[PDB]
C-alpha cells in the first residue's frame, strides 16, 4: 500500500505564498474510485521542499498509517500540507 | 511679491476639491537619457467656494504634455461654463500650477480640469519613486510611494494640504507580469492594455475621504502571506519572493490583525475598510508610513528573522506596526487641520503603539519602556530655550521646511508624554472613552487641539471625574507652551516649587508664553515605598503635609514617571533616597530608580544639584541587575563621555564604569553558561547587551577576549555565524575596533552579500568602529555612492562615524567643506544634532558660528531649528567643562579605586 501526496504552489507573480496550493495530486497506488476500496508495508511518498512538506494524521483511526472517498463506518484521516511554523492545509483525506 | 496669492506657501480658500482620477504608468526601465520616468492623467473635480479668475493647485517635479496650448483643460460641470485659459504657469518655490483664467468662476458651481504629465521615477525615497533590490544576478526596479508630508503633488497635480480632503480613482498601467497594488481593492481583475498587451491595466475602488498624503502606489514582483483579521480585514504581508518564502513576514503576519483588532475594540470604532496590506520597500526614508489600507515599511520594521534577528528587532517590528496601525485611527479617519498640530498624529500613535505591541506581547511589559524611549529622549531637547511647543501657532507652519521639521521628538515623544500623563491623572477607560468620542465625532473631518479637550471633558463630566478645573486648561498647560517645570521639594516644611527647567540658567528664552511658563502638573508620589494620595499642583509655590517627612522618612515624586516633570529634593531627602539606594534598592521601584539617576546628571548641569551627588547616585549600580537604572546611567554618562572622551578625564571615568559593571559582566557570563544561553525575560536580554556592551567600552580584558574570540571564530566558519544576535551589535563593533583590516574586509563582504537587513545594518554601524583613520576615510567615501552604501542608509552611516572619536573631526570637516554640495544634493537636521554634540571649547564653537555664516544663504531647510540648539549646546557645554573638569575628574579617580 503506497500513498503518493504531492502538490505545487500557485505560479508566477504576486502568488500567497502561505495559501493552499493550487495544484494537489493524492495518488493512492492502485486505488480505483469506482472499484472501490483497496483491500506487506504502508508506504508514504509525502512532498518535502524549503519549509513546505506533507504529512498524513490520524484522524479518528486508533492506528497511525484504503480509500481516497468515504468507508462508511470507518475513520478519515487527514492528508495535510505544512508550511513551518505558519500554515497547514488538509488537503486530501485517506479513508480506512 | 507676497500680494500675489501664487507667491504665498497656503492655499487660497476659494477652490475646495470634490474627488479626483488619477492614472499613473511608470516605466521601470532607463530612457535614452538613463531616467526612470513615470507618465500620468488626472482629472479633478472642485468646487468654486468664493468667486476666483485663478486656479492654484500643487505641482511638483512634473512635466506637462500641451492640450490646446495649455498645461490643463478646463471643463464645466452641471452646465457650468468654464473661463478660456489665458496663461498657465509653474512657480517652483511655492511648488504651484497656476492656471489664469479670462474670467471669474461662479460661487459653488464645480468645474473639472485634466492634465497629461511626466515626471521622473528617481531614487530619492519622495514621491513616486523607483526602489532597487537584486534577485540572483538580476536588478528589480519597484515603484512605490511617500507622499507626506507635501509630495504627493510629485505624482500628480492635486491640492495637497490635508484638511483638502477627497476620494480618488486611481488607475496604474503596469508590466503585465507585475503587480499593482493601492489604497483600495482592484474594482475587478487586471486586464490587459490594448495599445501594448506587454501592459496591464488595474483599476481600484473609490477611496473614503482622504487627505492626499495618505495615497500610494506599488508595482512589484512581490509575494505575500495572507492571514484574515478577527475583524474581518484581510491582512497581507508584502515583500521580496525571497524573504517571504523563508519566512521573514511571518512575525508581521502574526501580530498586525490582532493589534489592528485591539485598537477597534479599545476605541469602540471599527476599521473601515476591507484589508489593510502591510509592505517591506528596499528602499525607504523614514521606517514606516501608514497609508490608508496600504502601509509601506522599511524592511527593518517589518521583516523579522527568528534565527538571525535579535530581541530588539522584533521589539522594534511589533513596535512599528502598532504604531502605523494607531495611524488608522489617529491621522487616517480622524486628520489634523494643519501641520502645526502634528502631535495629534504622531503624540497619539507615539503613546498608542505602547498599547498595542503591550497587547501582542504582553509578557515584554513594554509600557515601562516609555519613560527611557520617550520621555527622557525628549526632555534633553525641551529643556532647551530653542524648544518648540507640541502645538505651535499655525501662521508660523508654511513651507515644506518648516513642516518637516516638525517630526522630532516634541511631536512624538513629548506628545507620548503628555498623553501617558494625561490618561493616568484621569483614568486610562475614561481617556479611551473621550477619544471614541472624538473618533465618532470627526470620522473623516480634521481636528485641532481643541476639539480634543472638549470630547474628553464629556468623558470626566460623564464619568463623575473630579478635577481642579478644565481639561482645556489642564491640557493648554503643557501643549501651548514649550518646556517643562522642575517641582523642587523641601521635605522638612512639605513645601512644593515649581520652574521653567533650562539645560543652561543663562539661556535667553525668548518665545512669550501666555501662561508665564507655570504648568498645572498632577503630583504622584511614594513615601518609604508607599503611595500617597495624588496632589495637584496650581501655584508657583504650594504646602501640603504629603511632602513633609520626619527621621528616617523618604519621599518621592513622579512614581513610575507618568508626569512630564523632573523632580529635585533638599540635602536630607537626597541623602535619605542614596542610603536606601545602598541599604536595599529595591524599596524604590525600578522606574524611580531611572528617574534618580537621570534627573540629578540633568538638574547638576542645571546647576540645581552638585554634579558629586549625581554622580554619587551611580554607586549603588555595581550591584543592580536591572535593565532601566543601567541604561539610564549610560544615557546620561554619555554626555561625560562626549565631553571628555578627548581628554585625560577619560581614562578615570573609564575606569569607574569598569569597576561597576565587571561584577554584573560576572554574573551574566555565569547566568548564561558562558553566553551560550540568553536570559528568559526581555528586559534582563538587554541588560546583559548593556552589560557586556559597557564592559567592552570601559576596557574589561574578559569582555575584549570574548568578543575577539567569537568574531575570530566567525570568520574561521563564515556560514555558521556563532554569534547570538542579541550580541551580534556589540560584539560586531568591538571586534572591529580591537581588529585590523582583515576583520573589516570581513565584515564588509558580509554587509554586501546580505539577505537579511536586521544583519546588514549591525554589519555597517560596526564598520564605523575602525580606529584606523584611513579606514574611516574609506568608509566615509563608500556612504555616499548608492552602489555601495542605500541613500536611504547614508545620513544613518555618517553618523556612526562621527559617533567614533576618530571619526569626530573628519566628519565636521566634511561637513564644513561640502555643505553647499550635500544640500543642493538625506536628514541634514540629525547629521547636525549628531556632529555637533562633542563641542565644548571656544574653537568648535567659532567654527559653528562660521558654519552658519558660510551657509547662511543656501540656508539649512529642515535642519534650521538643529542648528539653533547646537549652538545653545555648544555655549552650555563651554561653560559646563569649565566648572566640571575638575571635580569630575577626581571623583572618578578616587571612585575606580
Ligand atoms: C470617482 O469615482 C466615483 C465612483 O466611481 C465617481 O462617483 C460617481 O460620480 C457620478 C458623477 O458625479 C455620480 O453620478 C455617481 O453617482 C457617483 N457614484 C457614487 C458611488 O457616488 C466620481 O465621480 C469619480 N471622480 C472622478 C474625478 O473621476
Ligand atoms: C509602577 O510600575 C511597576 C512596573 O515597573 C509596577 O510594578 C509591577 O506591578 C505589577 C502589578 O502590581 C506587577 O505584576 C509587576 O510584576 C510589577 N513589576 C515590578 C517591576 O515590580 C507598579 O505596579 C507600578 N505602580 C503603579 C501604581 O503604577
Ligand atoms: C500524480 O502522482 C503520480 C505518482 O507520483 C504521478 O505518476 C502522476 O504523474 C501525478 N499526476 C500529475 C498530474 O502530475
Ligand atoms: C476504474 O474502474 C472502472 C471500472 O469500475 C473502469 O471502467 C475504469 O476504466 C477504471 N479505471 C482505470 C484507469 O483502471
Ligand atoms: C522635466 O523638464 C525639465 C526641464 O526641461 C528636465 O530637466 C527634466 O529632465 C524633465 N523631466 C523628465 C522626467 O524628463
Ligand atoms: C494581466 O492581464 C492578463 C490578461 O487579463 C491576466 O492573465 C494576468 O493575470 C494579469 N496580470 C496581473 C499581474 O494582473
Ligand atoms: C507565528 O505564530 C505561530 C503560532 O503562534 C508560531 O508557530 C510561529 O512560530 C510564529 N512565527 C513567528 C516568526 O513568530
Ligand atoms: C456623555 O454623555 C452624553 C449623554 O449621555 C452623551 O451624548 C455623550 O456621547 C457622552 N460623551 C462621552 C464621551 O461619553
Ligand atoms: C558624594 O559622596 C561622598 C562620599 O561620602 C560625599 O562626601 C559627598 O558629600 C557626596 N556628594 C554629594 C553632594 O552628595
Ligand atoms: C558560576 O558561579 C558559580 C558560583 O561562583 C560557580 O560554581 C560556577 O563554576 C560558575 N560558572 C562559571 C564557569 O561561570
Ligand atoms: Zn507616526
Amino acid at each position: 500500500i503506497v500513498l503518493y501526496v504531492n502538490f505545487k504552489l500557485r505560479s508566477g507573480v504576486g502568488r500567497c505564498y502561505n495559501c493552499r496550493p493550487a495544484v494537489v495530486n493524492i495518488t493512492l497506488a492502485n486505488f480505483n474510485e469506482t472499484k472501490g476500496p483497496l483491500c506487506f508495508t504502508t508506504q508514504f511518498v509525502g512532498a518535502k521542499f524549503d519549509r513546505w512538506s506533507a504529512s498524513i494524521n490520524t484522524g479518528n483511526c486508533p492506528f497511525s498509517f484504503f480509500s481516497l472517498k468515504d468507508i462508511p463506518g470507518g475513520c478519515a484521516m487527514p492528508i495535510m500540507a505544512n508550511l513551518a511554523n505558519l500554515n497547514s492545509h488538509t488537503i486530501g483525506t485517506l479513508y480506512v | 511679491d507676497q500680494s500675489k496669492a501664487w507667491n504665498r506657501y497656503r492655499l487660497p480658500n476659494t477652490l475646495k476639491p470634490d474627488s479626483y482620477r488619477v492614472t499613473l504608468r511608470p516605466y521601470l526601465t532607463p530612457n535614452d537619457r538613463g531616467l526612470y520616468v513615470f507618465k500620468g492623467s488626472s482629472t479633478v473635480r472642485f468646487t468654486c467656494k468664493e468667486a476666483t479668475d485663478v486656479i492654484i493647485i500643487h505641482s511638483k517635479k512634473l512635466n506637462y504634455t500641451l492640450s490646446q496650448g495649455h498645461r490643463v483643460v478646463l471643463r464645466g460641470v452641471g452646465g457650468s461654463q468654464p473661463p478660456d485659459i489665458d496663461k498657465t504657469e509653474l512657480v517652483e518655490p511655492t511648488e504651484y500650477l497656476v492656471v489664469h483664467l479670462k474670467g471669474s468662476l461662479v460661487k459653488d458651481s464645480q468645474y473639472e480640469m485634466d492634465s497629461e504629465f511626466e515626471g521622473e521615477l528617481a531614487d530619492d525615497l519622495a514621491g513616486f519613486y523607483r526602489s532597487e533590490y537584486m534577485e540572483g544576478n538580476v536588478r528589480k526596479v519597484v515603484a512605490t510611494t511617500q507622499m507626506q508630508a507635501a509630495d504627493a503633488r510629485k505624482s500628480f497635480p492635486c491640492f495637497d494640504e490635508p484638511a483638502m480632503k477627497a476620494e480618488f480613482n486611481i488607475t496604474l498601467i503596469h508590466p503585465k507580469d507585475l503587480t499593482a497594488l493601492s489604497n483600495m481593492l482592484p474594482k475587478g481583475p487586471s486586464t490587459p492594455l490594448p495599445e501594448d498587451p506587454n501592459w496591464n491595466v488595474t483599476e481600484f475602488h473609490t477611496t473614503p475621504k482622504m487627505s492626499t498624503y495618505l495615497l500610494a502606489f506599488i508595482v512589484s514582483e512581490f509575494d505575500y502571506v495572507e492571514k484574515q483579521a478577527s475583524n474581518g480585514v484581510l491582512i497581507r504581508i508584502w515583500a521580496r519572493p525571497s524573504a517571504i518564502a523563508a519566512g521573514h513576514g511571518d512575525y508581521a503576519l502574526n501580530v498586525t490583525g490582532p493589534i489592528l483588532n485591539f485598537f477597534a475594540g479599545h476605541y469602540d470604532t471599527p476599521y473601515p475598510l476591507p484589508k489593510s496590506d502591510q509592505i517591506g520597500l528596499p528602499d525607504f526614508n523614514a521606517g514606516a508610513m501608514e497609508n490608508w489600507g496600504l502601509v509601506t515599511y522599511r524592511e527593518n520594521s517589518l521583516l523579522f528573522d527568528p534565527l538571525s534577528s535579535s530581541s530588539s528587532n522584533k521589539e522594534r517590528v511589533v513596535t512599528v506596526i502598532a504604531h502605523e496601525l494607531a495611524h488608522q485611527w489617529f491621522g487616517n479617519l480622524v486628520t489634523i487641520e494643519w501641520w502645526n498640530d502634528l502631535w495629534l498624529n504622531e503624540g497619539f500613535a507615539s503613546y498608542v503603539e505602547y498599547l498595542g505591541a503591550d497587547y501582542a506581547e504582553p509578557t515584554w511589559n513594554l509600557k515601562d519602556l516609555m519613560v527611557l524611549n520617550d520621555v527622557y529622549r525628549v526632555m534633553a531637547v525641551d529643556a532647551l530655550a530653542s524648544s518648540h511647543p507640541l502645538s505651535t501657532p499655525a501662521s508660523e507652519i508654511n513651507t515644506p521646511a518648516q513642516i518637516s521639521e516638525l517630526f522630532d521628538a516634541i511631536s512624538y515623544s513629548k506628545g507620548a508624554s503628555v498623553l501617558r500623563m494625561l490618561s493616568s491623572f484621569l483614568s486610562e477607560d475614561v481617556f479611551k472613552q473621550g477619544l471614541a468620542s472624538y473618533l465618532h465625532t470627526f470620522a473623516y473631518q480634521n481636528t485641532i487641539y481643541l476639539n480634543l479637550w472638549d470630547h474628553l471633558q464629556e468623558a470626566v463630566n460623564n464619568r463623575s471625574i473630579q478635577l481642579p478645573t478644565t481639561v482645556r486648561d489642564i491640557m493648554n498647560r503643557w501643549t501651548l507652551q514649550m518646556g517643562f517645570p522642575v517641582i523642587t521639594v523641601d521635605t522638612s516644611t512639605g513645601t512644593l516649587s515649581q520652574e521653567h527647567f533650562l539645560l543652561d540658567p543663562d539661556s535667553n528664552v525668548t518665545r512669550p508664553s501666555e501662561f508665564n511658563y507655570v504648568w498645572i502638573v498632577p503630583i504622584t508620589s511614594i513615601r518609604d515605598g508607599r503611595q500617597q494620595q495624588d496632589y495637584w499642583l496650581i501655584d508657583v509655590r504650594a504646602q501640603n503635609d504629603l511632602f513633609s517627612t520626619s527621621g528616617n522618612e523618604w519621599v518621592l515624586l513622579n512614581l513610575n514617571v507618568t508626569g512630564y516633570y523632573r523632580v529635585n529634593y533638599d540635602e536630607e531627602n537626597w541623602r535619605k533616597i542614596q542610603t536606601q539606594l545602598q541599604r536595599d534598592h529595591s524599596a524604590i521601584p525600578v522606574i524611580n530608580r531611572a528617574q534618580i539617576i537621570n534627573d540629578a546628571f540633568n538638574l547638576a548641569s542645571a546647576h540645581k544639584v552638585p554634579v558629586t551627588l549625581a554622580l554619587n547616585n551611580t554607586l549603588f549600580l555595581i550591584e543592580e541587575r536591572q535593565y532601566m537604572p543601567w541604561e539610564a546611567a549610560l544615557s546620561s554618562l554619555s554626555y561625560f563621555k562626549l565631553m571628555f572622551d578627548r581628554s585625560e578625564v577619560y581614562g578615570p571615568m573609564k575606569n569607574y564604569l569598569k569597576k561597576q559593571v565587571t561584577p554584573l559582566f560576572i554574573h551574566f557570563r555565569n547566568n548564561t553558561n558562558n553566553w551560550r544561553e540568553i536570559p528568559e525575560n526581555l528586559m534582563d536580554q538587554y541588560s546583559e547587551v548593556n552589560a557586556i556592551s559597557t564592559a567592552c567600552s570601559n576596557g574589561v580584558p574578559e569582555c575584549e577576549e570574548m568578543v575577539s574570540g567569537l568574531f575570530k571564530q566567525w570568520m574561521e566558519n563564515p556560514n555558521n555565524n556563532p554569534i547570538h544576535p542579541n550580541l551580534r551589535s556589540t560584539v560586531y563593533c568591538n571586534a572591529i575596533a580591537q581588529g585590523g583590516e582583515e576583520e573589516w574586509d570581513f565584515a564588509w563582504e558580509q554587509f554586501r552579500n546580505a539577505t537579511l537587513v536586521n544583519e546588514a545594518d549591525k554589519l555597517r554601524a560596526a564598520l564605523a568602529c575602525s580606529k584606523e583613520l584611513w579606514i574611516l576615510n574609506r568608509y566615509l567615501s563608500y556612504t555616499l555612492n548608492p552602489d555601495l552604501i542605500r541613500k536611504q542608509d547614508a545620513t544613518s552611516t555618517i553618523i556612526s562615524i562621527t559617533n567614533n572619536v576618530i571619526g569626530q573631526g573628519l566628519v565636521w570637516d566634511f561637513v564644513q567643506s561640502n555643505w553647499k554640495k550635500l544640500f543642493n544634493d538625506f536628514s541634514f537636521s540629525n547629521l547636525i544634532q549628531a556632529v555637533t554634540r562633542r563641542f565644548s571649547t571656544e574653537y568648535e564653537l567659532q567654527q559653528l558660528e562660521q558654519f552658519k555664516k558660510d551657509n547662511e544663504e543656501t540656508g539649512f531647510g529642515s535642519g534650521t531649528r538643529a542648528l539653533e540648539q547646537a549652538l545653545e549646546k555648544t555655549k552650555a557645554n563651554i561653560k559646563w567643562v569649565k566648572e566640571n573638569k575638575e571635580v569630575v575628574l577626581q571623583w572618578f579617580t578616587e571612585n575606580s579605586k
